């Protein structure tokens, strides 16, 4: 499905160039991917540690299932953003079922709605954005070496392109300029370990070589170091790609130089796959007799730059005055405790692993949201600050300092607390879903022996804790700098909107003003169903917690 | 010494250590490429069954083929052997120009019917053996039996004609 | 090294781009699916970051 | 020494003798900032497309030398691969970054 | 002038390129029948080729035993496998004949 | 052998280079060819035409992956007229 | 688990058909032996399940 | 109190009440008070479908603890030569 | 005539709920078994693709011009018309696999290979690949159905291998075979 | 390598060494009893020497070690020349066929 989508937008794409067709484009995108989650709902009514498929390149598990259809459930979520205008005029005369659904209004909507935006002209935006998710499901379901380093470029390109596609900007082609280079290096290691496997194990197959590895698990002329020593060269460009450290200093430039929409599927797609796609690497080559082969385990990678995001997430986003940069550190450090939970490989990291992704995707989705609909709804005001006028790119990314949220409780309330409460969820406050995240995460470390990286977690959250309390600060303690524009309510500027019937026959006019003007609907009902996810999860966690369990059972299934 | 393609070979090793006595010995075979190619249809038919039977006796022992099928590796020998003997009795004229012929024609078996019809009638009333191609295509003429050869460099004479055996 | 020949092995020897046409596209062919996406990927990519609409 | 070794020998050994001979013989004597224009979009776009193109018919010159074997299984893939690589000449064509007019 | 008007052009065209494929399709199937040929030629030979090369791998794999024990005392096991396995290596003289 | 002293040659490109931005792409195209290299020479020892395949995909990519490089730089140099970093 | 359970089981059907030598492959009678009982077994498991809990109802 | 259906359509009603407050738009004006049954039957739709997966959630629990036990059973036996 | 070998591929076992019909079964077999739910569920599924396009249009209009719409709805409509027919397909080839109730289905196949074991006809018919080559088609599409949220494919090849022993179908013909004569036999 | 498919498009040479790997491991391991595939390590070290072939070279070399070192204590008062070498089990050489074997 994903597959004919892809090429079936391709040409349509191909034979128009009009660009009023990109929001068209973009909801068909949507209705693409709601198949694709339909083929793989009715894909799950098995349980197998895995089928092989396609000659055994390929192969599908309950949780490779699982987060395919969770992939196309973020992507419908972000394809939002390029599916709707940002804000809409509505009335309390225009809010029945019947106005919605038989009656039109009419009314200049073109500077309102910013119908000829940057992100609502580029046509093939949705095409590259469904290449990314391509390559993320194929790699997620990859059973083979070959098939891995496919499937690793096919994402990796197309988030380099995704990068470049605002292309009259200066910013924007400088980070993917650097993406592309830095993540070309993070390939080659990935290539380098896959053909180190391939020459000293005469094999593409991963069975084959959770097989060679199972044998030499036993307690002298071919001794194995191999397999642990390509799959830490191997692991460490996948180390590149998810900005864990030491091998972050990318991102924080990259997530802030590209435009905010952009940064939203940027920074959260590609964690949810190479995560996943880690996690059964982990799961079959863990030494379980303590031989000398477990002495070189490659998964200490993993809890080296585990330790190593905690302490420079936090601690460097103390002085990040980019509310982009912030976002960047904030990731890496929540990147230490994804990281934590998939190195401690037992029943209970795997759930906290599995429960930590998926409520860190939509976490980190809700700020990303609330940052771009908070930048949409400064339309309607003004600021005198001289800091704010010297901004770059401000079109791609109107929200860009910490101090342009300053006063902004005073602005929009429920949007503040909204953030507020999605801050106060990354910072691991109960009972927010963040805060059951890192409890279970801890949990599983404590209970495997991993206290010292227990207590560092512990100690570099409350450091942490600090640069979100900051953002907090600011939305709150203080008077905003932004007032309302004083020509969108002058009192004598009206603009007019008709309402017709299905008939166009006008049935009544109304003159309107910037008091009429709201965000999209798409906007706020996502951000609210989000917070309230985040809120109330004590009274929803039994069915989403036990899929993580039963998932977790299967993979351990003696 | 493996089945590799060699690529910087410059140098030979020959062993001149014989068989053990406590393995029976057999004479080789003595015919080059080409009569042999001119006599593998006839060796194809008296020889079949301990052809199969050779090959299957090392199917039957995966590994250990060379060393647990020597015997039935002797009787392929002395079959084939005795087809030889058996065309070098009887026709060893055809035989001589068929594979002159074919040792002169890039072996190639289309570029020397007329040698070939000509051998194959002394081998067919001398020996009683038919050459036999599987699974040719029912709808047209067998292409060993086929006047115009299309791929043959020199044109066949309308007067040399096709072995039919019986008729 | 030491080299010998056989003949089963050898009845109708293919060359390397033989033997790799025989596999690579059916037994493999979903590399070469994956390949052609990189391809379509790399050609609508680096067109749509250079030239004019 | 084989016949291919030796045919590079000759070929070289031709074109230094064509050097010799005006390096030696013909006269010579001695005879003996810039600005910068940006460049036209078209000539990356043709050895863009030109690589992939390129790259794309390797792929296919195994099928070439391979067709008895593959049969119909094969011939479908290879018909899949030409058909998802047509598709993004349509696009090349329709686009119009070859600069049509 | 007929010489140059498309029709009879592409006529002609036509004919020829119907006539080039019904050729065709005689070649190939007449090429096809004659590798049919070559092939059951070859599978004839090669249980007498094959049974002939068999006779001289077990001959120097034998005396290649007879050497280590001779030379070594025993002989090393490199295969735990009892299979037949060809020689990647083998021992040489120190140097090449003579002439 | 040759292949870990090429692998080497392509990682010291990193190493001796702090403002060409060129040189950084020459440098993984010498280290993708320095490990294509190493896949076919171990696929000759192995006799295994997998191998090969292998290294044909590499290619494939390597070449897809020069294109888009290309052509985001050339959308780089478009904005800036240097391809040179004030180091 | 410790045991490693192949995703891939027919991957004891690869291999080359072509210029097979005699005796090159060895023989797979019981690894299809093993597979046949898993299927076997596990068709009874299922047969034993919905013929056995559906008498109830 | 957690039944699933209430909380679900409460849910669904708290949706609606935070989108009109991040809008800025009045909680209650009469032509669009459709939204609140709406928004609550979208919510009990989903808590009804969250049902029938906890009843194959707890079906397929149930069968693993049996398992684990079997399990642990069978290698108790073995241990007793 | 029993084959004397009815399990001849090493096959993946893959724990379900209903027994195993086929892993491999024929493009045609697929349609054929789809239940008339099949249908309407695939057309109800096609069409919610332009439907959802034209709901968004009607709430949210899109502001594009004269004929934009028109160029969207078409292809929404393909789009709709491949993943309502790929779930059509995905619903019968379910109860092939035993992922999904399938007792109408292990009775038809039972019907239909019994007659052709009487018949002296090949279980699953003749095929114009070679045996290796069907072992290529059939390691690509077993199971295959199971991806379609990714890749699309489909079984048209006539092969073997299908996953199960096909015992069953002898000791079937044979049984009724017998019922048959006896019949005969009292006349 | 492990994939079934060589250079000359026949099966790869090391390809019956890792069926047997994988037949040994999936009839001798099980969850019943992890310990079975203990007896498949000396088929995983057949199938690495069979790849990379560490075991053969280091017996070939000490064998040619003790070859040479016994070669050069004997005595060769006539060794075969090149042109008698090959002329061996030709058609009208007896005298050279006898002469290299030494009979
Ligand atoms: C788009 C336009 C589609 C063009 C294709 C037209 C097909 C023309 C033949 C025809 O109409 O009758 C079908 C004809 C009927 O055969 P039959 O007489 O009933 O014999 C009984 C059985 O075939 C069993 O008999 P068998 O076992 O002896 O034979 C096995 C079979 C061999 O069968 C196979 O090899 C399998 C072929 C399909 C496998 C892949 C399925 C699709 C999944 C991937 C889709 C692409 C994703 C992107 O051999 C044949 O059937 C002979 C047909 C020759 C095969 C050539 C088929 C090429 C189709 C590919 C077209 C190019 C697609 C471009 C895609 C890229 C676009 C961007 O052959 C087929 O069954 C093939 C159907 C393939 C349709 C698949 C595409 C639609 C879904
Ligand atoms: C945890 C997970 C479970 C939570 C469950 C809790 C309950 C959640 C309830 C959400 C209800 C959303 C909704 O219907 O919005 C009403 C929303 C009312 O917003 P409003 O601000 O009062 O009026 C619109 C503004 O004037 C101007 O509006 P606008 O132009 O700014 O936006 C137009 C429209 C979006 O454009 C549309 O026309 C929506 C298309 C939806 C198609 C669904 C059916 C597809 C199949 C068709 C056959 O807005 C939306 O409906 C936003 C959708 C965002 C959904 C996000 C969900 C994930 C977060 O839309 C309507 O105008 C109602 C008529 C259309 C309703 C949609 C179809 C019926 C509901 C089907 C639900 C699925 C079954
Ligand atoms: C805020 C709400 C709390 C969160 C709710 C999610 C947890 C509850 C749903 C978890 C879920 C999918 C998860 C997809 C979302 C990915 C991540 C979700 C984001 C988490 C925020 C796990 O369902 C799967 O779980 C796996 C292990 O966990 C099992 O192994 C699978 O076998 C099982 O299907 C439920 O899927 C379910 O879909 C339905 C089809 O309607 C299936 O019902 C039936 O299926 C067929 C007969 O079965 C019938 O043909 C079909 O007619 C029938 O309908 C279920 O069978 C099941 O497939
Ligand atoms: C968060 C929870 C996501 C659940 C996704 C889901 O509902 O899929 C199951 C359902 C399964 O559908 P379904 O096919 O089972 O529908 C019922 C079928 N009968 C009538 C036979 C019982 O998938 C969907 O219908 C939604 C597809 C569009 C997804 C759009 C989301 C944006
Ligand atoms: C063929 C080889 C013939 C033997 C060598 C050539 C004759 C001996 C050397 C030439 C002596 C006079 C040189 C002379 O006249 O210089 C004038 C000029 C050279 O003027 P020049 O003195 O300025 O040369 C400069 C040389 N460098 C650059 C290295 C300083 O010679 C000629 O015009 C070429 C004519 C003579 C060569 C004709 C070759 C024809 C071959 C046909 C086959
Ligand atoms: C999210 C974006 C909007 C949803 C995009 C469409 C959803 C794509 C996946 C899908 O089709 O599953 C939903 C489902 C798929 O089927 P289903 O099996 O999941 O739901 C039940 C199907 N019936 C009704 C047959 C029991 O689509 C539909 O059911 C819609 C049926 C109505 C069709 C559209 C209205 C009729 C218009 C007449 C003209
Ligand atoms: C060659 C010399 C041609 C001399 C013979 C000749 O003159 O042919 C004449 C014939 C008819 O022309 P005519 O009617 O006489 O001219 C008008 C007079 N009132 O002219 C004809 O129509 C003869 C046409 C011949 C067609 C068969 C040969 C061409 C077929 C191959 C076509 C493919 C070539 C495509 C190449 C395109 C590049
Ligand atoms: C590059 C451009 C390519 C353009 C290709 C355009 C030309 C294609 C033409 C296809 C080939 C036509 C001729 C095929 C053929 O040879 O037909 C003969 C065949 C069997 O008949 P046959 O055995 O040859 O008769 C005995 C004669 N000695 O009978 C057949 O097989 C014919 C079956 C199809 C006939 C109708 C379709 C062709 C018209």
């Amino acid at each position: 499905m994903i597959m004919i989508s892809i090429l079936s937008l391709l040409l349509s794409t191909s034979v128009t160039l009009r660009r009023d067709m990109s929001i068209l484009f973009n909801r068909i995108s949507i209705i693409a991917l709601a198949y694709c989650i339909l083929h793989d709902t009715m894909s799950l009514s098995f349980i197998s540690k895995g089928i092989g498929l396609h000659g055994g390149l390929l192969h599908i598990t309950n949780l490779t299932q699982i987060f395919h259809i969770f992939i196309f459930i973020i992507s419908i979520l972000i394809l939002q953003l390029t599916s709707f205008y940002p804000r809409k005029v509505w009335i309390p005369e225009y809010s029945s079922l019947k106005d919605i659904f038989f009656n039109k209004i009419l009314y200049y909507r073109t500077k309102i709605i910013n119908k000829m935006g940057e992100h609502m002209k580029i046509i093939e935006y949705p095409l590259i954005l469904l290449f990314v998710i391509s390559g993320a499901v194929f790699l997620i379901s990859t059973n083979d070496l070959v098939s891995i380093f496919l499937s690793i470029e096919l994402q990796s390109y197309g988030l380099y392109l995704l990068s470049t596609i605002y292309r009259n900007s200066e910013l924007s082609t400088t980070g993917g300029l650097i993406y592309f280079l830095l993540g070309g290096l993070s390939s080659c290691f990935i290539l380098l370990g896959t053909s180190l496997l391939y020459v000293n194990s005469g094999t593409t197959s991963l069975d084959g070589l959770y097989i060679l590895n199972s044998i030499s698990d036993v307690n002298s002329w071919y001794k194995p170091y191999y397999l642990n020593f390509s799959l830490l060269i191997f692991s460490i460009g996948f180390l590149f790609k998810v900005s864990a450290a030491p091998f972050h200093f990318w991102s924080p430039d990259v997530y802030d130089a590209i435009p905010t929409i952009v940064t939203t599927f940027v920074a959260i797609i590609a964690k949810i796959s190479i995560f996943i796609f880690l996690l059964e690497l982990v799961y079959y080559t863990n030494s379980n007799a303590n031989s000398y082969l477990s002495e070189f385990s490659w998964t200490y990678a993993l809890l080296i730059s585990s330790l190593l995001s905690l302490i420079i997430g936090t601690v460097v986003g103390l002085t990040q005055f980019r509310i982009k940069r912030l976002l960047a550190y904030s990731t890496i450090s929540h990147v230490g405790f994804i990281l934590l939970a998939l190195s401690v490989s037992s029943i209970e990291s795997t759930q906290a692993f599995i429960f930590y992704l998926i409520q860190y995707s939509i976490s980190n989705l809700n700020a990303f949201f609330i940052l771009i609909t908070i930048g949409f709804s400064l339309y309607g005001y003004v600021t005198n600050n001289k800091e704010y006028k010297s901004l770059l790119d401000k079109n791609n990314s109107p929200i860009q300092l910490i101090s342009q949220l300053k006063g902004y409780f005073y602005i929009n309330p429920l949007l503040s607390l909204s953030l507020a409460i999605t801050i106060f969820s990354f910072v691991g406050v109960p009972p927010l879903v963040g805060f059951f995240a890192k409890q279970m995460v801890l949990s599983a470390a404590l209970d495997n022996g991993y206290i010292f990286l227990s207590l560092i977690a512990i100690i570099t959250s409350v450091i942490g804790a600090v640069y979100y309390l900051n953002v907090i600060k600011e939305i709150f303690f203080y008077s905003p700098e932004h007032e309302v524009n004083p020509v969108l309510n002058e009192s004598d500027s009206n603009f007019s909107l008709r309402i017709l019937n299905e008939k166009n026959v006008l049935i009544r006019s109304v003159l309107l003003k910037g008091r009429n003007i709201f965000i999209s609907s798409p906007f706020s009902i996502t951000i609210s169903i989000i917070t309230n996810v985040i809120l109330l999860f004590i009274f929803m966690n039994k069915e989403w917690l036990s899929m993580g369990t039963i998932l977790v059972q299967i993979l351990f299934s003696a | 010494m493996a089945t590799r393609k060699p690529a910087f070979n410059q140098h030979v090793l020959l062993d001149t250590t014989p068989l053990p006595d406590s393995i029976p010995k057999v004479k080789e075979i003595g015919a080059s490429s080409a009569p042999l190619l001119s006599a593998s249809f006839f060796i194809g038919a008296r020889c079949k069954d301990y052809n199969d039977d050779y090959m299957q006796c090392k199917n039957e022992n995966p590994g250990r083929g060379e060393f647990e099928c020597l015997k039935e590796g002797r009787r392929v020998t002395r079959c084939a052997r005795s087809v030889l003997k058996d065309i070098n009795t009887h026709c060893l004229e055809q035989f001589r120009a068929h594979w002159q012929c074919l040792d002169n024609n890039n072996q190639q078996l289309w570029q020397c019917r007329p040698a070939e019809w000509k051998l194959n009638k002394c081998v067919y009333e001398n020996l009683k053996l038919e050459k036999v191609i599987p699974d040719q295509p029912k709808n047209s003429t067998p292409v060993h039996l086929r006047q115009r050869q299309i791929f043959a460099h020199h044109a066949i004479p309308p007067w040399e004609r096709p072995f039919i055996p019986g008729q | 090294f030491i080299t010998s020949k056989i003949w089963d092995g050898a009845l109708a020897e293919n060359n390397h781009i033989s033997s790799i046409g025989n596999i690579m596209y059916t037994n493999y062919n979903v590399w070469l699916i994956l390949a052609s996406f990189i391809l379509l990927l790399a050609m609508v990519g680096a067109i749509v970051i250079t030239i004019k609409p | 020494m084989s016949a291919m070794s030796i045919y590079i020998i000759f070929v070289s050994i031709i074109a230094i003798l064509f050097l010799a001979i005006d390096l030696i013989f013909a006269p010579h004597n001695p005879y003996k900032s810039q600005s910068r224009s940006p460049f036209n979009i078209s000539f990356f776009i043709y050895g863009l497309v030109f690589l992939l193109l390129d790259l794309e018919i390797l792929l296919l010159y195994p099928f070439a030398v391979s067709e008895y074997v593959n049969s119909a299984y094969g011939l479908a893939a290879a018909l899949i691969f030409i058909g998802i690589i047509t598709i993004g000449f349509v696009y090349e064509l329709g686009h119009d970054a070859l600069k049509v007019h | 002038r007929g010489l140059f008007r498309p029709r009879p052009l592409l006529a002609g065209a036509a004919v020829l390129m119907l006539y080039g494929w019904y050729k065709l399709v005689k070649g190939i199937r007449e090429q096809n029948e004659l590798a049919r040929e070559k092939m059951w030629a070859r599978i004839h030979l090669i249980p007498l080729l094959q049974a002939e090369e068999d006779r001289d791998h077990v001959r120097r794999y034998l005396a290649d035993q007879a050497r280590e024990k001779g030379l070594l005392g025993e002989n090393i096991k490199v295969y735990n496998s009892d299979r037949y396995v060809r020689p990647t290596f083998a021992v040489t003289p120190s140097k090449p004949a003579q002439e | 052998n040759i292949t870990l002293i090429l692998f080497l040659i392509g990682i010291l490109g990193f190493v001796l280079n702090r403002k060409n931005i060129i040189l950084m792409l020459i440098s993984i195209e010498i280290m993708l060819l320095s490990i294509t290299f190493l896949i076919l020479l171990s696929s000759l020892n192995m006799d295994d035409i997998i191998g090969q395949t292998y290294a044909i995909y590499i290619i494939v990519v390597a070449g897809a992956e020069s294109a888009i490089g290309l052509g985001i730089l050339v959308a780089f140099y478009r904005l800036r007229g240097s391809i040179a970093i004030e180091y | 688990s410790r045991h490693i359970e192949l995703k891939y089981p027919e991957v004891f059907s690869h291999g080359s058909p072509f210029n097979v030598p005699a005796g090159f492959y060895p023989n797979l009678d019981h690894v299809i032996e093993h597979y046949r009982k898993q299927h076997l077994e596990e068709e009874e498991r299922k047969a034993k399940k919905l013929a056995a809990a559906a008498a109830a109802a | 109190m957690v039944n699933r259906i209430l909380f679900w359509t409460g849910f669904g009603l708290a949706v609606r009440f935070w989108q009109l407050g991040i809008e800025m738009r009045p909680f209650f004006n009469r032509k669009s008070l459709w939204a609140y049954p709406l928004f609550g039957g979208v919510g009990a739709s989903f808590g009804y479908w969250l049902q029938s997966i906890d009843e194959k959630q707890t079906k397929m629990l149930e069968e693993r603890k049996q398992a684990i036990l079997e399990k642990r059973a069978r290698r108790a036996q073995r241990q007793a030569e | 005539n029993t084959p004397t070998q009815t399990y001849q591929f090493p096959s993946k076992t893959v724990k379900t709920d209903y027994p195993l019909i086929d892993n491999d079964p024929h493009f045609t077999r697929v349609i054929r078994y789809a239940r008339p739910s099949d249908y309407a569920h695939g057309l109800a599924a096609a069409a919610a693709g332009p439907a959802a396009l034209w709901l968004m249009e009607r709430i949210s209009p899109s502001q594009v011009g004269r004929g934009g719409f028109a160029k969207a709805m078409r292809l929404a409509g393909f789009i709709g018309l491949a993943g309502g027919f790929l779930y059509f397909y995905q619903r019968s080839i379910l109860r092939f696999y035993g992922m999904s109730e399938n007792a109408r289905e292990v009775e038809m196949d039972m019907r239909e290979m019994t007659d052709r074991v009487k018949a002296g006809l090949p279980l699953y018919g003749e095929s114009r690949l070679s045996p290796a080559m069907q072992g290529v088609a059939a390691r690509q599409s077993r199971y295959s159905a199971l991806f379609f949220g990714v890749m699309p494919w489909f079984n048209f090849v006539n092969h073997n291998q299908h996953g199960v022993d096909t015992a069953k179908y002898y000791q079937q013909a044979e049984r009724e075979l017998e019922a048959e004569r006896l019949a005969r036999e009292q006349a | 390598m492990a994939s079934g498919y060589g250079l000359n498009g026949g099966p790869s040479r090391c390809f019956p060494f890792w069926q047997e790997l994988l037949a040994c491991y999936v009839t001798n391991s099980s969850e019943d009893n992890p310990d079975g595939k203990n007896k498949c390590i000396p088929v995983m070290e057949d199938y690495y020497e069979c790849l990379h072939h560490r075991k053969e070279a280091a017996r070939v070399r000490a064998l040619q070690a003790a070859y040479r070192e016994a070669e050069a204590k004997k005595l060769q008062e006539n060794p075969p020349t090149a042109g008698q070498i090959r002329n061996l089990g030709l058609l009208n050489k007896e005298e050279d066929t006898k002469k290299v074997h030494c009979a």
